[PDB]
C-alpha cells in the first residue's frame, strides 16, 4: 500500500545524505571499501554509485540515471541524484495528509513545462546586437585575465585566442592540437594569429632571399626526406629526384631534416620553396591542413597529394623571416606565434592564455548558456510561485514544494564552502526579488553578487537532462505501492 | 556529519598515540612478530606502520602517505603522523565550537605557507660558513640515526661511505638521488668493520668450472674490461655431444669479434659450455636475475642487447677489473667488479654478525643518503631537534594577533598544535613537558631570537648550534607540507563505508 | 585518588551548562518539578540551584557561591556558575597532562588578584559626588522591569539613600538595614523617604485608639496585655508604662495569646498611649538597631533609658494601606537607616517593585567598595584575555600553560551571550576582538553598564569555588 512508498523515500534520503558533501568541487568526497579489500576515492557521484551497487529498487534506479548523467553529458552526476532525492521528501508530508501519489506525480509534471520554458528564457543568445563569434568569447576572457600585467594590453590579446578554436571544427576541439611558439623581440600588440601552420627560420647558411615569398598558385608536396647532395643509410641521381618535384609543379617541399644547398639553387628558377629541420608534429599538422598524405619516394607521388591555399607570404615578424600559411579555411589546426621583448616574458604570457583558451573551448561545444551561481535555479523556484495562482487547488501546493526542493543545490554549494546557508538564501531573494535578477552568489568571498559580471557561466543541458531525469526518476519511485525480492 | 567527525579523531588518535614514545633517539624500541613468526624489534616508525593490517577507514591514510614519505625524506614517518594527530586534536575543539571543517582546513594551508616564510629569515648557511664543515654534517649525520645502536662504535667508518656515494649518482645540477640506483644489499655474518664501497653492481658468481681463473687479465693492454649482456638463453638451436659442440662454435665469434671478457647471461649452461670458454679464458655467468641486469648497464655504460645477432663492441660494459675477493670468514668469497670512473649508480655493501644488525643498519644507511641530498639541494638549513616546532609556534602565534577574522583562531590552533612535537620530544627525553617548553620560549624571546631544542639523549648543555646538530630546512619543510596535505584529507572525507566478508 | 575528583568536575560541569542556558534575558529556562507537585518557571541561577535538591555534595557548593553572589555584589548568579564550570571543564586536560590540582588551585587565586588590577586600570573613574552617572545606572537597569515611566522618579530616591549611610571609608555597609515595605493599594508615583523608622503593620483599628501621638517615646516590649479584677491586673500594667512615659507599645506578634485587651484600650485611650500590635518576628532585629532600644522581655525589666524618641507618630490615611511613619528617631549612637514604602493597586505590583529596587541599591552599593564601572556585554571577559596573551609568554614552568587556559575560559561568558541572543557564537566573538585593536571597552551608547564589583567578585568567588572542589579527594559516610 501507501507504506511501501515511505520506506522508500527513507532509502532515496540515505543515498543522498551520502551525497550531499559531495557536491560541488570544494566538496567532501566519500571513502569507500571494497570487500576485494581495494579502497579507492572518487569525487564524481558515479564512481561512487558504481561500487555500492544497492540492491534497493529506489536507489538503484538513482544510480542508472546517474551513469547516463556522466555518459552522455559528464556534468551533473552527483545534483541529479541530490535533487530527485529532496523532491521525495517534499512529496513525504503529502501522503500523511489523504494526497494520492498520482496527482503528486502528476503535479510536478506540470512544473516541469513551466521550468523548462524559463530556462530558454533566462539563457543568454544574442542576435541583434551586431557580434560575431569572438566579441562574445572575448569578453569572457577579458575578466579572468583581467588584474594581469597584460591588462593594458588585454583587448588585443583576446582576439586571438577565440579564432584558435574557430579556424577549425566547432565540434571537435582539442587544445594539443594549438601550437604556440615564441618569438623575441617586438612589442606585445602586435602579435598576429595565423590560420595555418607557422616554425621559425632553420637555416644556417648562406644563399637566403634568393627564393619569392608570394605564389599565386602553389601546390603543397610532402616528402619525407630526400633533399641531400650527399647521403647523411650520385648528384645526377639526386637532381632526377628533384626533377618530380618539377614534373608535378610543386613550389612547396618541407622535411623533418636539414636541406642541402643543391636544392635551393634549383629551386630558385622554378620559384619553389623549401625548409628544413621541420619538428615532427608541425609535419602532422600541415598534412591535415591541406588534407592530403605525404610519399615516400619522389616516383610514387600521387596527383591528389597536391592542395593550394589562398595566399602564401613571409613575414617580417621578430626581425626575421619566418614561414606561416595564412588563408587556409580547410586547416584542422591553427598555429600561434607571440611577441615579446624577452623569452622569457612570452612564457609567462603563454601559460596565461591557456587559461582563456579552456574557457572559451566549453562555452563553444554548447550554444545554450543560462546563469549559474544560483542565478537561475532561484529565479525558476520565484516563478512557479506566481504561476501557482491559476494552479491553485491541490496542484498548487505539489508544485509549491517543487520550488522549495530547487533550493538544495545552492544550499550544500554554501555548505561545502564554508558559508552559511541559511544567511545566504535570506539575502539572495531580497536581492534577486529587487532590482535585477542577475544577482548570484559568490563562491570565493561570501557576499551578494552578479555571475554575469564575473562571467562564470555553466552549461544549460546539464541542467535540462537533469532536470527531466530527476522527475522521471521520481515518478517511477512514487508509483511503486509494493516491491517483491525473490532469491536467487 | 554526527558521529563521523567525533569517530575520525578518536581513531587516528589511537594509532597515532603507538608511535609517539617513539618518537627521537630516545623513543623505545617494539616487538613486531611477522606471519611466518619472525620477531623483529626497531625504532623505525615505517616499519611499524607498514606491518600493520587493518581494515579502519581514517589509518590507511597513514600508511598510504608513509609510502611516499620514504622515498621523498625518509625521516617524516614518525614526525608527521604525530603532528598530523596534532592537528586533528585541535580541529575536534574547533568543530565543538561550529567551525566548518573546510575552514580548518584551508586555515592550516594559510597557516603553514606563513611559518614557512618566518624560518626562511631565521635560516643559516651551510657552504657560506666553510667547506670543510659540510662535510663535517656529512659525516656526523649518519652518527645520530647510529648512536643508538653498537654500531656506534665504528660509526666513523660508515660517514665516510655515505659521502663518496652521492657525488657520483647525483648531478649538482638536478641535485636528485634515485632509490633505484643504489643497490641495497647485506648478508649474515662477518663484522660491520670490513664494510667497502662498490662503485658498480656486486653480482656475486662462483665463475662456475673451479680451473676459470678468478682475476680478468687486460688483454695485452686492451681498454677497460668488454663484457657481454644477453637476455637469451644460450642453448644449441632446436625446433650428439659433436653436434652441439659445433653449434656453440657459432655463437662464441659473436664475443670473440666483439672482445668480450666475461659472458654474462639470465639462464644456466650446460657441461660442455664451460669446456670451450675455459680454454679461451672467458668466465662464464648464468643465473642473472632480470633487475640486476640493469644496474650493469648503467654502471659499465653499457646496452641491453636483446639477440645474439644484435651484438657488438660498442654495446658492451667497461669496467677496471673483475676478481674475486675474500669478505671475512664467509666461504661464499664474493666478487668485486670496480669501475675508477665516476658512474651514475652505486652499490652499498653492508655486513653484521647478527640478522637484525644488518637490517637496521641498511634502513639507518637509507635515511642518512637522503639527508646528503636535501642539504646540496637547499644550503639554507635550521637547527632541529625542538627548536623548529618552537620557533615556528611563537611566529604563527605573533601573527595570529595581526590576522583578524575567523582565521584568527586557525592561527592558535595551528600553533598550539605545533607544540605537541617539543613537548613529546620532551616526554620521550623523561622531562616535563610544560615545564620545558616555557623554558624554550623565554630564551628564545628575553634573551635574543636563536635555535635551542630539547636533549633526547644527554649532552653537555642546550643550545645545538655550539654542538653543530643540523637538519634540513627543505627536509622539514616536506614534513609540514605532508602534514597538512593528510590532515585535509582526513577532513575532506566525512563518510564512511565499508562492505562485509564473505 | 583521581576518580573521585574527575566525578565530582563532570557532575558539576553538567550544572553550569544547565544553567549556562539560562544566561541573559534571552535565555533558556529551566523546569523543576517539586515532589509535592510545584512547578516553577525563571530564569534566576540561585531559585533553580535552590530548589533543585542536588545531592551530589560538591554541586551544593554553587548555592552557597550564588548566595554570596547576590549578597555582595549583587549580580550575576547566572554568570558565576558558568565561570566556576569554565575553570572546572578546562582542568580536565589539565589532569590528562600530569598536573598536580595544587599548582592548579594556587595558579587561580594568582589569576584572580592580577585580574583585578587590569580591569582597575581599564575602568572609568567616577565619584559619588557626581548624581549624574548615579541616577542613570539605577534608572537603566529598571528597564527589565514593569516600571518604565515611574523609573524616573525612583533612581534619585535610591541614590540619597546610600549616599546617607555610604560615608567614605564604611565601604561595606550590611544591606538588611534597608527595609522595604509593600502594601496593596496606592500608586508607584506616591513615595516618602521617612529616614527615622517604617513599620510593617496597621494600628489599632477598634474603637478609642488614637491612632496618631506627638512627642512619644518608642521601646520594643515582648509582653502582652492579656487577663490572668481584670480591670485591676490590667491597670498596674498601663501604670507602670505611665512611669516611664512611653506613649508607644510595640508587641512582638505571637499566636499564644492575643495582643491588648479591649479593656486595656479604653485605660490607654485616657493617656493618649498608642499601641501598634502584629510586630513580625524579622522586625525585632531591625527595630532594635536603628531606633537604638532592646528588646524587653518582662515589665520589671522595661525601663526610661532603653526608650527612644519620636517626634511625631501617625497614620497616613491612604486607599487600602493606612502606613503609620515615625520621623526624628533623635539617637545619637545608633544610625539612621532607610525604609522606603512601596505602594500600588495590584499585588503583583509592589512585589516586582520590592525585588526590582534590590537590584537597584547593590549596583549602588557596588560604587560605595570600589568606585567605577565596566560596560557589560563581554567586553571585561575579553579585555582581560587579551592582556594575558603576552603575560604568558613571560611566565615560566607549569603555570605558563596554565595563564593561556584561564583566558580561554574566560570566553564562555560572551560566547554564551552570543548564543542565547540567537546571532552565532564565534562571529560575533571575532568582531569584538578584531575591533580591540581600535576600541578597548566599547554598549556605552546604549545606556548598558555594569558595576566593575560583579565582575570583580566574579572571579574571586569562582576561584575559590574550583580552588575548593579539587580539595576533596575522596567521599566518605560520616554520621
Amino acid at each position: 500500500g501507501k507504506g511501501q512508498i515511505i520506506s522508500n523515500i527513507n532509502a532515496c534520503v540515505a543515498v543522498q545524505e551520502a551525497l550531499k558533501p559531495t557536491l560541488g568541487p570544494l566538496g567532501s568526497d566519500i571513502l569507500i571499501v571494497t570487500s576485494n579489500q581495494k579502497t579507492t576515492i572518487s569525487n564524481d557521484g558515479a564512481t561512487i554509485l558504481k561500487l555500492l551497487d544497492v540492491v534497493h529498487p529506489a536507489a538503484k534506479t538513482l544510480v542508472d540515471i546517474s551513469r547516463a548523467q556522466d555518459a552522455e553529458v559528464g556534468d551533473g552526476t552527483t545534483s541529479v541524484t541530490i535533487l530527485a532525492g529532496e523532491l521525495m521528501k517534499e512529496a513525504k508530508p503529502f501522503l500523511e495528509e489523504g494526497i494520492s501519489s498520482h496527482l503528486i506525480m502528476k503535479g510536478y509534471r506540470k512544473a516541469v513545462s513551466l521550468a523548462v520554458e524559463k530556462i530558454n528564457e533566462l539563457a543568454v543568445d544574442i542576435t541583434s546586437e551586431k557580434s560575431s563569434g569572438r566579441e562574445l568569447l572575448e569578453r569572457c576572457a577579458r575578466t579572468a585575465m583581467s588584474s594581469k600585467l597584460i591588462h593594458n594590453n588585454a583587448d588585443f590579446f583576446v582576439k586571438m585566442c577565440v579564432d584558435a578554436v574557430l579556424s577549425l571544427d566547432r565540434n571537435d576541439l582539442d587544445d594539443k592540437l594549438i601550437g604556440i611558439k615564441k618569438i623575441p623581440g617586438g612589442a606585445m600588440e602586435e602579435s598576429l594569429f595565423i590560420n595555418g601552420v607557422a616554425f621559425k627560420k632553420t637555416f644556417s647558411y648562406a644563399g637566403f632571399e634568393q627564393q619569392p615569398k608570394k605564389f599565386n598558385n602553389p601546390k603543397i608536396l610532402s616528402l619525407n626526406v630526400e633533399l641531400e647532395l650527399k647521403a647523411e643509410d650520385e648528384w645526377q641521381l639526386i637532381f632526377e629526384k628533384l626533377r618530380q618535384v618539377e614534373e608535378t609543379g610543386a613550389n612547396i617541399v618541407l622535411s623533418k631534416l636539414p636541406i642541402g644547398d643543391l636544392a635551393t639553387q634549383f629551386f630558385a628558377d622554378r620559384n619553389i620553396f623549401c625548409a628544413g629541420r621541420v619538428s615532427a608534429d608541425d609535419m602532422n599538422r600541415v598534412i591535415q591542413a591541406v588534407g592530403g598524405s605525404i610519399q615516400s619516394t619522389t616516383s610514387d607521388i600521387k596527383p591528389e597529394h597536391l592542395g593550394t591555399c589562398a595566399l602564401f607570404e613571409e613575414m617580417q615578424i621578430g626581425s626575421e623571416r619566418y614561414n606561416l600559411f595564412q588563408g587556409c579555411p580547410q586547416a584542422k589546426t591553427c598555429t600561434l606565434l607571440l611577441r615579446g621583448g624577452a623569452e622569457q616574458v612570452i612564457a609567462e604570457v603563454e601559460r596565461s592564455l591557456h587559461d582563456a583558451i579552456m574557457i572559451v573551448k566549453r562555452a563553444l561545444q554548447n550554444k545554450l548558456i543560462v546563469a549559474g551561481g544560483g542565478a537561475t535555479e532561484m529565479e525558476v523556484s520565484k516563478c512557479l510561485r506566481d504561476y501557482s495562482k491559476t494552479i491553485a487547488g491541490k496542484q498548487q501546493m505539489i508544485i509549491n514544494a517543487f520550488a522549495k526542493a530547487l533550493e538544495v543545490i545552492p544550499r550544500q554549494l554554501c555548505e561545502n564552502a564554508g558559508f552559511d546557508a541559511i544567511e545566504i538564501l535570506n539575502k539572495l531573494r531580497l536581492a534577486h526579488s529587487k532590482g535585477e535578477k542577475w544577482y548570484g552568489v559568490v563562491f570565493e568571498t561570501e557576499n551578494i553578487g552578479d555571475n554575469f559580471a564575473k562571467f562564470v557561466w555553466e552549461p544549460a543541458l546539464v541542467k535540462i537532462n537533469a532536470l527531466n531525469s530527476a522527475t522521471e526518476a521520481t515518478n517511477l519511485i512514487l508509483s511503486v505501492d509494493e516491491t517483491i525480492t525473490n532469491k536467487g | 556529519g554526527l558521529e563521523a567527525k567525533k569517530s575520525h579523531i578518536l581513531a587516528a588518535r589511537s594509532v597515532a598515540s603507538i608511535i609517539k614514545t617513539s618518537l627521537g633517539p630516545r623513543g623505545l624500541d617494539k616487538i613486531l612478530i611477522s606471519p611466518d613468526g619472525e620477531i623483529t624489534i626497531t625504532n623505525d616508525g615505517a616499519t611499524i606502520l607498514s606491518q600493520m593490517e587493518l581494515d579502519n577507514e581514517i589509518a590507511k591514510l597513514l600508511v598510504q602517505l608513509s609510502k611516499s614519505q620514504d622515498d621523498e625524506i625518509g625521516d617524516g614517518t614518525t614526525g608527521v603522523v604525530v603532528l598530523a594527530s596534532a592537528l586533528l586534536d585541535q580541529a575536534l575543539e574547533l568543530i565543538q565550537k561550529g567551525i566548518h571543517p573546510i575552514k580548518i582546513a584551508n586555515g592550516f594551508d594559510e597557516a603553514a605557507k606563513l611559518a614557512i616564510s618566518k624560518l626562511e629569515e631565521t635560516c643559516d648557511d651551510i657552504s657560506a660558513s666553510n667547506d670543510e664543515l659540510f662535510r663535517d654534517f656529512l659525516l656526523r649525520a649518519a652518527k645520530t640515526s647510529l648512536g643508538s645502536k653498537i654500531v656506534s662504535k665504528d660509526h666513523d667508518r660508515f660517514a665516510e661511505m655515505a659521502v663518496e656515494a652521492v657525488i657520483n649518482v647525483m648531478d649538482k645540477d638536478r641535485k636528485d638521488v634515485d632509490f633505484d640506483l643504489i643497490k641495497m644489499q647485506g648478508r649474515v655474518g662477518g663484522s660491520i668493520s670490513d664494510s667497502k664501497l662498490i662503485n658498480g653492481v656486486i653480482l656475486d658468481k662462483d665463475f662456475s668450472h673451479p680451473q676459470m681463473p678468478k682475476c680478468v687479465l687486460p688483454k695485452e693492454g686492451s681498454d677497460g674490461v668488454k663484457l657481454a649482456i644477453l637476455t637469451c638463453p644460450f642453448e644449441p638451436p632446436k625446433p650428439l655431444q659433436t653436434y652441439e659442440q659445433d653449434k656453440f662454435k657459432e655463437m662464441i665469434d659473436d664475443v670473440k669479434k666483439a672482445g668480450a671478457d666475461v659472458v654474462i647471461c639470465q639462464w644456466g649452461f650446460d657441461d660442455e659450455a664451460n669446456h670451450l670458454l675455459l680454454q679461451n679464458d672467458l668466465p662464464a655467468v648464468r643465473w642473472v636475475g632480470g633487475q640486476e641486469l640493469e644496474h650493469i648497464a648503467i654502471s659499465t655504460n653499457g646496452r641491453i642487447v636483446p639477440r645474439f645477432q644484435d651484438l657488438s663492441k660498442d654495446k658492451l660494459g667497461t669496467c677496471s677489473r673483475i676478481y674475486e675477493q675474500e669478505f671475512g670468514t664467509t666461504k661464499d668469497r664474493m666478487l668485486i667488479i670496480e669501475q675508477s670512473k665516476e658512474t651514475k649508480t652505486v652499490t652499498c655493501f653492508v655486513r653484521g654478525s647478527n640478522k637484525m644488525i644488518v637490517d637496521e643498519a641498511e634502513r639507518a644507511l637509507h635515511d642518512s643518503l637522503c639527508v646528503v641530498r636535501n642539504l646540496v639541494k637547499d644550503s639554507r638549513v635550521v637547527y632541529g631537534g625542538g627548536a623548529a616546532e618552537v620557533t615556528m609556534s611563537l611566529a604563527v602565534s605573533e601573527e595570529a594577533d595581526k590576522q583578524r577574522g575567523i582565521d584568527q583562531y586557525a592561527f592558535r590552533g595551528f600553533a598550539q598544535a605545533l607544540d605537541t612535537i617539543p613537548m613529546t620530544l620532551a616526554e620521550n627525553s623523561g622531562l616535563d613537558p610544560i615545564g620545558t617548553l616555557s623554558t624554550l620560549k623565554s630564551k628564545q624571546l628575553k634573551e635574543k631570537i636563536s635555535n635551542i631544542g630539547v636533549d633526547c639523549l644527554g649532552y653537555g648543555s642546550n643550545d645545538m648550534k655550539e654542538l653543530f646538530v643540523v637538519d634540513p630546512f627543505i627536509g622539514k619543510k616536506q614534513q609540514i607540507l605532508l602534514a597538512t596535505q593528510l590532515c585535509r584529507m582526513i577532513l575532506k572525507i566525512d563518510n564512511v563505508i565499508i562492505s562485509g566478508k564473505d | 585518588p583521581q576518580e573521585v575528583r574527575k566525578a565530582n568536575i563532570i557532575a558539576a560541569r553538567s550544572v553550569a551548562d544547565a544553567i549556562r542556558t539560562s544566561l541573559g534575558p534571552k535565555g533558556m529556562d529551566k523546569m523543576i518539578k517539586t515532589s509535592r507537585g510545584e512547578i516553577i518557571i525563571s530564569n534566576d541561577g540561585h531559585t533553580i540551584l535552590k530548589q533543585m535538591a542536588i545531592l551530589h555534595p560538591v554541586a551544593r557548593m554553587l548555592v552557597e557561591v550564588s548566595a554570596a553572589q547576590d549578597s555582595e555584589a549583587g549580580d550575576g548568579t547566572t554568570s558565576v556558575v558558568i565561570l566556576t564550570g569554565a575553570l572546572l571543564g578546562a582542568a580536565e586536560r589539565l589532569l590528562n597532562k600530569g598536573i598536580h590540582p595544587t599548582i592548579i588551585a594556587d595558579s587561580f587565586q594568582s589569576a584572580a588578584k592580577r585580574s583585578v588590577d587590569i580591569l582597575l586600570e581599564m575602568c572609568h573613574k567616577v565619584s559619588l559626588s557626581d548624581r549624574e552617572q548615579l541616577v542613570r545606572a539605577a534608572s537603566t537597569s529598571l528597564s527589565s522591569k514593569i516600571v518604565s515611566q515611574y523609573s524616573s522618579f525612583l533612581a534619585p530616591l535610591a541614590v540619597d539613600s546610600v549616599l546617607k549611610i555610604s560615608d567614605e571609608n564604611s565601604k561595606n555597609v550590611d544591606l538588611n538595614d534597608i527595609r522595604l515595605v509593600k502594601k496593596v493599594g496606592g500608586t508607584i508615583d506616591d513615595t516618602e523617604m521617612i529616614d527615622g523608622v517604617v513599620l510593617t503593620q496597621t494600628a489599632i483599628k477598634s474603637a478609642g485608639g488614637p491612632t496618631r501621638k506627638e512627642k512619644a517615646k518608642i521601646g520594643l516590649i515582648q509582653f502582652q496585655i492579656s487577663p490572668p479584677e481584670e480591670r485591676a491586673y490590667l491597670l498596674n500594667i498601663c501604670k507602670k508604662i505611665k512611669k516611664a512615659k512611653c506613649n508607644v507599645l510595640l508587641i512582638q506578634k505571637s499566636i499564644l495569646r492575643d495582643a491588648v485587651n479591649d479593656l486595656a484600650l479604653h485605660f490607654l485611650s485616657k493617656l493618649n498611649i498608642m499601641v501598634v500590635k502584629d510586630i513580625e518576628r524579622e522586625e525585632i532585629e531591625f527595630l532594635s538597631k536603628g531606633l537604638g532600644c532592646k528588646p524587653i522581655a518582662d515589665i520589671e525589666l522595661f525601663t526610661e533609658d532603653r526608650l527612644g524618641s519620636a517626634d511625631l507618630v501617625e497614620e497616613i490615611d491612604s486607599d487600602g494601606s493606612k502606613i503609620v511613619r515615625v520621623t526624628g528617631i533623635r539617637n545619637n549612637n545608633a544610625r539612621p537607616t532607610v525604609s522606603v514604602v512601596i505602594r500600588g493597586a495590584n499585588n503583583m505590583i509592589i512585589d516586582e517593585t520590592e525585588r526590582s529596587l534590590h537590584d537597584a541599591l547593590c549596583v549602588i552599593r557596588c560604587l560605595v567598595k570600589e568606585r567605577g564601572l565596566i560596560a557589560g556585554g563581554g567586553a571585561p571577559e575579553i579585555e582581560i584575555s587579551r592582556r594575558l596573551s603576552k603575560e604568558a609568554r613571560s611566565m615560566e614552568g607549569v603555570q605558563a600553560f596554565i595563564w593561556q587556559e584561564f583566558a580561554s575560559a574566560l570566553e564562555v561568558i560572551p560566547t554564551t551571550l552570543a548564543e542565547n541572543a540567537g546571532l552565532n557564537s564565534i562571529k560575533v566573538v571575532t568582531e569584538l576582538r578584531s575591533k580591540h585593536e581600535n576600541g578597548e571597552l566599547n554598549t556605552y551608547e546604549e545606556h548598558i553598564l555594569q558595576p566593575v564589583l560583579v565582575s570583580t567578585s566574579a572571579i574571586t568567588l569562582a576561584s575559590e569555588c574550583v580552588k575548593s572542589i579539587l580539595r576533596i579527594d575522596d567521599i566518605a559516610f560520616s554520621r
